[PDB]
């Protein structure tokens, strides 16, 4: 709205950063990280003359990504839990 | 929030410190600093209570109440996102609708007493800012707990004694029947919470433990808590709405009496009257124990009206449980059908502002009459003429800027993130607009001090008008105002042209700009189909050939005036819904008089019946096109036709362009919308001859000096260089930026000559060449513009397939970019002549699609580099750099070059980098790319040249 072309800015390198995108209901996408450079269209009018690289350039095998898994799968709970927390009370005597 | 209950006694106190009666100034200045210093910091939220202080007190508007107002709109400023924002203030919460309540009876209480009491500077002057601020902060689509509340006016809790008012007993019937229904019903809340209701005193029990059945209760033990239900209801019936029994006549009872459920909204309204009586006539002795004790006002002795919602149930719930004992008896209370609308915020006070509208314009009437008849500086209205200068001017300019966005929200597409504003609302805010223009027709002589406030305020409300819905589906007396007064602006229009050959200070600085405010406004919602007809059709049709009469006559004053006329009809061209350019084919166009009226509605309006006959005076578009191309050909100055470029190229680039959509090149939504033939026959291609026309003149017009109106040109022809013709850029702008190009080498070479020389006559020559150069930093900010959307369009073309012209443009700018960036001179005066013509904003606006710092030469510089970096191979990429420190070393083109040549050996490897594989793959896959580029004195050619513009760049962002 400001005019910024940048859309994010000052964001720190921190432990890294991974493509991704989140599709809602019926909703259908195409990823192309850029594995086939020839493959990524518009490439040339934005990126290859800022000296931008595409993702996966050099890479032979395709990226493997991730879905997020909808099936509800037990696991334990986290020692810092913002709201459940699990004590482990000693037995003692006449409890157990 | 943790212990909240502290702080907001801490409030209480503080504030009651502040208003304490044995204090100096200095320490009263002390304890006022410390609660607004708070307050600022604090969650708005925790003003619950003494928000609602302020709401009882400030109304008095005492000079005590200075500080309380002051945080009021200070506080309500910073929160306005808690009210206005349905969503809220991000983390913090959403208002309650106890607190809207408060705010919307505060402001009002402020506005009313405002009103009465009489004109003082410094209460007008330091609440005007609060008013607005409580206004835009509560949002407009709000709407009351009830419209017909009490609206009751330390408190003073009127005692509406009924122990002497007689009942009569076809009613009080259920009064005795419900004073014991209640004790009834108190016993069944004891069992109810586990505690059966005992028949002895027993401390077993918390509840009450001697509520015995009616049989066994003692009358007087009873009547311990019967009389008071007695007395409830009593003067309930005893206020003039009575309780009146539907059915004739009359230790648990059988019906639940639960308060949960709601009567109907009169009932609801005056059962929260008995709850404020409850404060009031069952509280006047706990006011007179508490004056006694001197703790201040007690928080429920506080008016109920304006009470929170958490505490004021204690006294809700007793009312509600009464009122829904008589609503599933069907009892009615027997004593108003407010709409909506009328309940909503919003259009509760455009009704108030309705009134104080037409109290303005008796006391205007009075005032002109006074100034007319001699000097009558006494005047009965003063105070209302004051009030409404001071005050209702800014509220109504504030008020419509914060809620603008809500009065033009169409129901259909809804604009306003509170709501939609109703149909009735936008049609009297239209009339509103009318009004305030009837009423500053002939007024802009007197209120003299007043009149650029009059303007913008009425420029604001020609902003954001649901025109389409006031004129279709709307009241026939605020459409036949606007139309009328649309009809009267042309008529003055005319006089205005007779007196070129108050009235002429209204056209001057008051009609015409909120004309023009209106027609944009009309072209950007492109209202005008619907609103843009019949007789204001007609009225249009005969201001824009007033306006063509202007534009032919030639005097200085109008000369002076044509910029004013250019943007006015430029913006009714856009918000002009018929082709009048092109009356053979009137016919298929729906929007003309013709076609919409009748016949004989055409006979009795006097209309010609054809667009030709109506309009003679302006030929027709092939006709002006024809006089565009002639006038660029001659190389028409300012000075040999000024009033084509300020008057009759508006006609084209606006007329133009949004025509151009009607036009047949684009597409129809469907083939039965596209049958009727489009009316205009114009495409991209009369587009493209203006655009050659414009800057045909403009290149011709480079040499004139003072030229002032060729930056608005500019800014006439940012909308019409977009869809421009591919060829049009080695037409036009590679002549023209070559002229500017060496025209500015010339400049630089004398500046290089006044800094080699340190005479006297070197500093009068360096102001030569300050002035010498401002005359083309104005030219290059005009030209350079179109270019910037010129490369919009063309970057992914010229990407895609790279184009040789492009390529030598690329050079062209980076040539002037480096002139730019080599000479301090440059720079400075760019930025004064920034500062002079106030070019930031309109900078700004021309880098935004659809500043100071920044430097137009730049901003085009960094827009059109890829397009000449893409001309090097990534191995030259590879020498880019050894360049750059070429550069670096403050060396010469031709040592930099040589140098260069030397290390034609020197470049990258593309099995020696990874990286190169891919971009130089990329760089044969270019379809414009062949192995004839890889030429040495090429490679070194555009390496020199890419690493100048590069090396320049970086100079540019960090020097």
């Amino acid at each position: 709205d400001s005019g910024s072309e940048t859309a994010f800015r000052e964001i720190e390198i921190g432990d890294g950063f991974l493509p991704v995108c989140s599709l809602g209901p019926g909703q259908v996408g195409h990823l192309n990280l850029g594995q086939d450079v020839s493959s990524l269209r518009f490439f040339a009018i934005c990126g290859l003359q800022e000296g931008f690289e595409p993702f996966a350039i050099n890479m032979q095998r395709p990226v493997t990504t991730w879905f997020s898994k909808s099936l509800p799968q037990f696991e334990p709970v986290p020692p810092e839990h913002p709201h459940y927390e699990v004590a482990r009370m000693d037995g003692t005597v006449d409890t157990p | 929030e943790h212990r909240a209950i502290m702080v907001d006694s801490m409030l209480h106190t503080v504030y009651r410190l502040s208003r304490g009666r044995s204090l100096t100034k200095a320490q009263r200045d002390v304890i006022e600093d410390c609660l607004m210093a708070l307050c600022r910091y604090i969650r708005p939220s925790m003003l619950q209570h003494l928000l609602r202080r302020l709401v009882f007190d400030v109304p008095i508007l005492n000079e005590f109440a200075k500080m309380p107002l002051k945080l009021l709109t200070n506080h309500y400023e910073r929160c306005w996102k808690y009210y206005c924002l349905p969503t809220g203030w991000a983390n913090f919460g959403v208002t309650s609708e106890e607190e809207l309540h408060l705010t919307r009876k505060l402001f009002w209480g402020i506005f009313d007493s405002l009103a009465h009491k009489k004109y003082d500077q410094e209460l007008y002057r330091m609440a005007m800012p609060c008013l607005c601020a409580i206004a835009g902060a509560l949002p407009p689509d709000y709407v009351d707990a009830s419209y017909s509340s009490k609206a009751e006016k330390n408190f003073d809790p009127r005692p509406v004694e009924t122990l002497n008012v007689i009942i009569p007993e076809k009613l009080d019937s259920f009064i005795n029947k419900f004073a014991e229904y209640t004790h009834e019903k108190w016993a069944f809340d004891k069992i109810q919470n586990n505690w059966s209701y005992g028949e002895n005193v027993d401390e077993e029990l918390k509840t009450h433990p001697m509520l015995r059945p009616y049989k066994t209760f003692s009358e007087k033990d009873k009547e311990i808590y019967r009389w008071p239900i007695k007395e409830s209801l009593k003067a309930m019936i005893a206020w003039e709405w009575t309780i009146e029994k539907a059915r004739e006549g009359e230790y648990n009872p059988q019906p639940p009496d639960l308060s949960g459920v709601t009567l109907s909204r009169e009932l609801q309204a005056m059962a929260e009257q008995l709850a404020e009586n409850y404060h009031n006539t069952w509280g006047r002795k706990k006011k007179q124990e508490l004056e006694a004790k001197g703790g201040g006002t007690h928080p429920l002795l506080v008016p109920y009206d304006t009470l929170t919602a958490k505490e004021k149930a204690r006294d809700r719930e007793k009312a509600q449980e009464l009122l829904k004992f008589l609503q599933m008896n069907g009892y009615a209370v027997t004593r108003l059908d407010t709409s909506s609308i009328e309940k909503r915020f919003a259009f509760g006070f455009l009704q108030q502002l309705l009134r104080w509208m037409d109290i303005s314009q008796e006391f205007i009437a009075h005032l002109e009459a006074v100034v007319s008849s001699g000097r009558v500086e006494k005047s009965p209205h003063e105070q209302e003429i004051k009030f409404f200068a001071k005050i209702l001017l800014p509220l109504i300019n504030q008020y419509f800027t914060n809620h603008c966005l809500y009065f033009l929200s169409t129901p259909a597409k809804v604009l306003g993130s509170g709501g939609h504003a109703s149909n009735k609302e936008k049609e009297m805010i239209t009339s509103l607009f009318c009004k305030l223009a009837a009423l500053v027709r002939h007024r802009v002589s007197l209120f003299g001090t007043d009149a650029p406030a009059v303007v913008n305020c009425l420029h604001i409300l020609a902003r954001s008008l649901d025109a389409r819905t006031v004129m279709k589906s709307g009241p026939e007396i605020v459409k036949a105002g606007l139309r009328s007064f649309f009809e009267s602006a042309s008529e003055d229009i005319e006089k205005m042209v007779e007196n070129l050959r108050q009235n002429l200070t209204y056209t001057t600085v008051a009609l015409l700009p909120v004309l023009t405010t209106l027609f944009q406004h009309i072209a950007q919602h492109q209202f005008g189909d619907d609103v843009i007809l019949d007789d204001v059709q007609v009225s249009c049709y005969r201001t824009l050939c007033s306006i063509y009469s202007l534009g032919t006559t030639k005097n200085t004053y109008v000369e002076k005036l044509r910029p004013a006329l250019g943007e006015c009809l430029a913006r009714l061209a856009a918000a002009m819904p018929v082709a009048f350019l092109e009356p053979q084919l009137n016919e298929y166009n729906a929007c003309s008089v013709y076609t919409t009226k009748s016949p004989r509605e055409r006979a009795i309006l006097g209309l010609p019946n054809s667009v030709e006959e109506m309009c003679p005076d302006i030929p027709v578009l092939d006709r002006l096109m024809a006089d565009i191309g002639g006038l660029a050909e001659s190389g028409a100055r300012y000075t040999e036709m000024p009033h084509v470029i300020e008057i009759t190229l508006p006609m084209l680039c606006s007329y133009l362009p949004r025509w151009w959509e009607r036009g047949p090149e684009a597409p129809p939504p469907a083939l039965p919308a596209g049958a009727p033939p489009p009316c205009t026959a114009v495409t991209s291609d009369h587009l493209n001859s203006l655009l050659g026309n414009i800057l045909r003149i403009i290149v011709n017009n480079l040499g004139i000096d003072e030229a002032t109106w060729m930056k608005r040109l500019a800014v006439f022809a940012q909308p019409i260089v977009s869809r421009a013709r591919p060829e049009l850029l080695h037409s036009h702008f590679i002549p023209t930026i070559g002229r500017l190009r060496k025209r500015a080498g010339k400049v630089v070479a004398e500046e290089e000559q006044l800094r080699l020389e340190a005479k006297a006559e070197a500093e009068e020559g360096e102001l030569l060449v300050r002035d010498e150069f401002s005359v083309l930093c104005r030219d290059l900010y005009a030209l350079y513009p179109l270019l910037i959307r010129y490369v919009d369009n063309n970057r992914a073309h010229w990407l895609t397939e790279p184009n040789a012209n492009a390529e030598e443009l690329f050079r062209m700018v980076g040539e002037i970019f480096i002139y730019w960036s080599k000479s301090h001179n440059f720079k400075r005066e760019e930025q004064n002549f920034v500062v002079q013509n106030e070019i930031n904003n309109m900078s700004f606006l021309t880098a935004d699609s659809k500043s100071v710092q920044t430097s137009l030469i730049v901003a085009t510089l960094k827009k059109m580099l890829p397009i000449g970096l893409n001309m090097c191979a990534p191995t030259d990429q590879d020498l880019i750099m050894l360049a750059k420190t070429r550069y670096a070393l403050k060396d010469t083109d031709e040592e930099v070059r040589e140098f260069l040549q030397n290390n034609l050996h020197l470049q990258g490897k593309v099995e020696g980098s990874p990286s190169l594989r891919w971009q130089m793959a990329l760089y044969r896959g270019l379809p414009g790319r062949e192995e004839d580029a890889d030429d040495p004195e090429k490679i070194v050619r555009r390496v020199q040249e890419v690493s100048a513009v590069l090396y320049h760049l970086e100079q540019t962002e960090h020097p």
